[PDB]
């Protein structure tokens, strides 16, 4: 087989934990899921590929640990709560900083639009211009919206991001 | 020199027609995303929660000021009636007859943030009583010689408390641990606000002098603002930046951010702020709210990186 490393950041609340959780297997799922401390690392494969995936915390007390996986990632998954309108910008400056970094590689970046069943819901053009997503040119990346509960577009995520780690 | 904040999100058209002291955030409901509170001159009482209104409720009068001990409280006339998470809870009154003229936040003892809390009223006689931490009763009535125009608290409740009073004379006031100084300083002007900072109380007079004063009388620094002062703040940035700042808005229309003797950063809102709030709003922390003359309400947030040095 073949492993890769998956960094998977975002503001606090945006459902990571849980996006990761629909790629874990239905038996091995936890029934509710918690506020992730400090930060947690599962397995998962999915084809010839075996994701060595990298959960951190978003509140902004442990933003300073996502610095420490930079260097070796291979792929960030990047999570976004959609009924926040209001901390879209905050989002936007962890991510040009993450970017900025002398360390992060020009590796593939998938944009979760996550929560679109939320009625208020940030629609995935308006979000992606919210990040600015259009000025990154030089890596690969796409936004998908998505629901963590259900797994909902989370396949037609990492399927994406599969790709192009293949 | 440049502005330091991240532009969150801005609504041109709220219905908000009010000042500093009727405004508020904090947790009155629990779901950890804190909600805004603000007592309007409409003698309504809208509530914020994120990037939109939530609810509006009926004042029984136009408001004073509010704060909170999950319990919401404005203050009016000689009542105060304090809600709580969110209807109707007392409608303690003054004992002797007295009418409101400001009100403020104690800490009970841990002088920790989300802690047990006493609320404090100072009233047109000349008193400033400290209640219990069910807002129970009169904890300390301490009467004093002036009329208070605004009052800060820096301490605890059971520890030790320092409390500064702006009276309308024109003269700043100290009470510590429950016992009023003979202390008196002599200001410039008549007080416009009050902040409680590090280790000193920030006076701006109408004369567009900001003033810096130690509980001994010290004046350890003067800002001399270009415009008039419409208001100011405790900007608080807790962690391994800890810096405890003063935001002062004029009428000119400049939002300015004093560190101490230094200035920070400076942006300017197209119709001048009259509120001014900073701390955790929605699920972020260092966040400032702005409500201005033409009723308009805005969200800016402080950068991680953001260095105030
Ligand atoms: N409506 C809705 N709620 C969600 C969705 N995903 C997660 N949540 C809820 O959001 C809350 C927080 O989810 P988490 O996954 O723990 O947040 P996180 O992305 O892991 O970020 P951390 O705070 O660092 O743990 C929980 O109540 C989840 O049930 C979603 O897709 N839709
Ligand atoms: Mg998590």
């Amino acid at each position: 087989s073949k492993k890769v490393n998956v960094l998977v950041v975002g503001l606090d609340n945006s459902g990571k934990t849980t996006i990761i959780e629909r790629l874990k297997p239905r038996p091995r799922q936890a029934a509710e899921v918690a506020p992730t401390v400090g930060f947690t690392v599962d397995e998962v494969e999915k084809g010839p590929l075996t994701f060595t995936v990298f959960d951190m915390s978003g509140a902004g007390r442990y933003r300073t640990l996502w610095e420490q996986y930079y260097r070796e990632a291979d792929a960030v998954v990047f999570v976004v709560d959609s009924a926040d309108k209001l901390r879209m910008v905050v989002a936007r400056d962890e991510m040009e900083h993450m970017l900025k970094h002398s360390n992060m590689r020009k590796v593939p970046i998938l944009y979760f639009a996550n929560k679109k069943d939320i009625p208020v819901a940030m629609p995935p053009v308006e979000i992606a211009q919210a990040l600015g997503l259009d000025d990154i040119k030089d890596r690969p990346w796409q936004i998908v919206p998505s629901n963590g509960l259900t797994g909902e577009g989370v396949d037609k995520g990492i399927d994406w991001l599969a790709e192009r780690l293949s | 020199v440049r502005s330091v904040w991240l532009d969150a999100f801005n609504d041109p058209v709220a219905g908000i027609s009010a000042y500093t002291p009727c405004v508020h955030t904090c947790n009155l409901f629990g779901d950890g995303e804190n909600r805004l509170v603000i007592a309007d001159e409409d003698r309504k009482l809208k509530i914020w929660k994120g990037t939109q209104k939530a609810s509006e409720h009926p004042l029984l009068d136009t408001p004073v000021a509010i704060c909170s001990y999950p319990a919401l409280a404005v203050a009016a006339g000689s009542h105060i009636y304090i809600y709580r998470n969110l209807r109707p809870y007392y409608k303690f009154v003054l004992p002797p007859e007295t009418v409101i003229t400001c009100m403020d936040v104690v800490k009970q003892a841990i002088d920790e943030p989300d802690a047990v809390s006493c609320l404090v009223v100072g009233t047109e006689s000349g008193r400033i009583l400290i209640l219990n931490p069910a807002g129970t009763a009169i904890v300390k009535n301490i009467w004093v010689g002036i009329t208070p125009a605004m009052i800060a608290v820096q301490g605890e409740l059971d520890v030790g408390y320092r409390i500064t009073v702006a009276g309308r004379d024109g003269k700043l006031y100290h009470i510590r641990n429950g016992e009023l100084s003979q202390t008196i300083i002599q200001l410039e002007a008549q007080p416009v606000g009050l902040v409680r900072l590090a280790k000193h109380v920030a006076v701006g007079c109408m004369n567009d002098v900001v003033h810096a004063y130690t509980p001994t009388g010290h004046k350890s620094w003067s800002l001399y603002l270009p415009c008039h002062i419409l208001a100011m703040q405790r900007m608080e940035v807790t962690g391994q930046r800890n810096t405890k700042a003063l935001i002062v808005a004029l009428s000119n229309g400049e939002v300015r951010v004093y560190n101490e003797k230094l200035l920070v950063s400076v942006h300017v809102s197209p119709n001048p702020v009259t509120a001014l709030w900073f701390g955790r709003y929605g699920r972020e922390d260092n966040t400032l709210l702005a409500i201005t003359k033409s009723g308009a309400l805005d969200i800016k947030m402080l950068p991680r990186t953001a260095n105030l040095e």
